[PDB]
């Protein structure tokens, strides 16, 4: 039953000023909407990252 | 899974056998290299959970 | 097999250097060091520091 | 007896080798050098691309241009990754044997 | 090794990398690198959002 | 310390940065390698440390 | 495969047939180029080797 109990905040997040905690030199995706569109009109290349 | 349920997959190499549908994408060639939701995971992600 | 190595990948590198986009045996008036015993050891012994 | 087999390795090594730095051009003075250094022969097709023939012991003749690659007596063509890993196997071969 | 008359600009090297001497040598590729990263950094530093 | 990559330096700046970019790749090699040949020059002058 | 079928006189599709390959296919053409379907090419390497 001690999940039904009332837990709270017991760590703090730390203070994420600093990149190379997060960020990074790698690749990701783009908004849906951004992507529909190049379907669209670029139907005939690889959508890119 | 809240965001994997609502999510869209898709390999961004071949656009040419997905087309548009109500801010989606579906498959016209009966191949399945996208499709909508899904209740799973991808590798690199939660890993540690 | 550092030392063995080291060598290999020395003569494979004085075969053609892409960087300076030709041979190193064809430059001895603007490099005209190689060719030399110290360079060799320099090559797989000199630490950077 | 694994000396000769090394070597026949390390021929097919330098033979992959240099046509990966063939392919992997940027420049005209450099496709040059490799042709003179690794006697070859860079003619200019119509399009205003450049084509290189290196004939090397281990493949035959081979004809280069824009990452591709093709052997006439072998009757292959092949693009560039597939060339990166044959280079990648026979280096793998040849360093564990060594 | 040989020493270079010492400078203001060599400072930040022995914050960056300290343990390090002040050679008359050339500076490596990546501090080149991280050098010109910066000028780009510091020169487009309006149009950044 | 994170821009490591040229793809990622050559799209998110401009074009004639490239430029400065290549040459760079070619200037440390020519920069080091006459250094580890200027120390053949060097050999019988100089004194060794306690 | 595509660059096989372009250079016959098979089709393809228009993901492919977007490109700048005339020159390659200017080069196959004055060498009397015959290429085995991309099927046997693993099967040539288990011989070279």
């Amino acid at each position: 039953k001690w999940h039904e109990l009332p837990l709270i905040k017991c760590f703090e997040i730390p203070d994420l000023l600093d990149p190379s905690i997060i960020y990074s030199d790698k690749s990701h995706s783009m908004n849906r909407s951004e992507v529909l569109k190049h379907v669209r009109m670029n139907p005939n290349t690889p959508i890119p990252s | 899974h809240e965001f994997f349920e609502k999510s869209l997959i898709y390999y961004n190499g071949r656009p040419d056998l997905m087309r548009v549908h109500n801010n989606t994408l579906i498959n016209s060639t009966s191949q399945r290299v996208c499709w909508q939701g899904q209740e799973g995971g991808l590798e690199g992600l939660r890993q540690k959970g | 097999q550092y030392n063995y190595f080291g060598t290999f990948a020395r003569l494979l590198l004085m075969m053609h250097d892409p960087a300076l986009r030709q041979s190193l045996y064809e430059v001895q008036d603007k490099i005209p060091g190689l060719h030399s015993s110290t360079f060799k050891y320099a090559m797989l012994y000199l630490d950077p520091s | 007896d694994s000396f000769k087999i090394l070597a026949y390795l390390c021929q097919k090594f330098l033979d992959l080798h240099k046509l990966t730095l063939i392919l992997n051009a940027v420049s005209e003075v450099e496709l040059l050098n490799l042709a003179r250094t690794f006697k070859g022969k860079v003619r200019r097709s119509s399009h205003g691309t450049n084509i290189c023939r290196i004939r090397v012991p281990s493949l035959g003749p081979t004809f280069i241009s824009e990452g591709w690659a093709y052997f006439k007596k072998l009757d292959i063509l092949m693009d560039r990754n597939f060339l990166l890993m044959v280079k990648d196997v026979i280096i793998g071969r040849m360093q564990t044997v060594l | 090794p040989e020493i270079a008359k010492f400078r203001i600009t060599h400072i930040d090297k022995l914050v960056e990398d300290p343990t390090s001497l002040n050679i008359a040598m050339g500076m490596s590729p990546a501090n080149l690198l991280k050098t010109e990263v910066k000028k780009c950094l510091i020169e487009s530093r309006q149009t950044i959002r | 310390s994170l821009f490591q990559n040229s793809r990622t330096i050559r799209n998110s700046f401009k074009k004639k940065y490239h430029r400065e970019l290549d040459d760079l790749i070619v200037r440390s090699e020519v920069s080091s390698l006459t250094h580890l040949g200027k120390l053949h020059l060097r050999r019988g002058s100089c004194k060794m440390w306690t | 495969d595509n660059l096989i079928r372009k250079f016959n006189s098979l089709p393809i599709p228009s993901m492919w047939d977007s490109k700048n390959w005339d020159g390659v296919l200017e080069m196959l053409t004055s060498c009397q180029a015959n290429p085995i379907s991309t099927s046997q090419m693993h099967k040539w390497m288990g011989s070279w080797l």
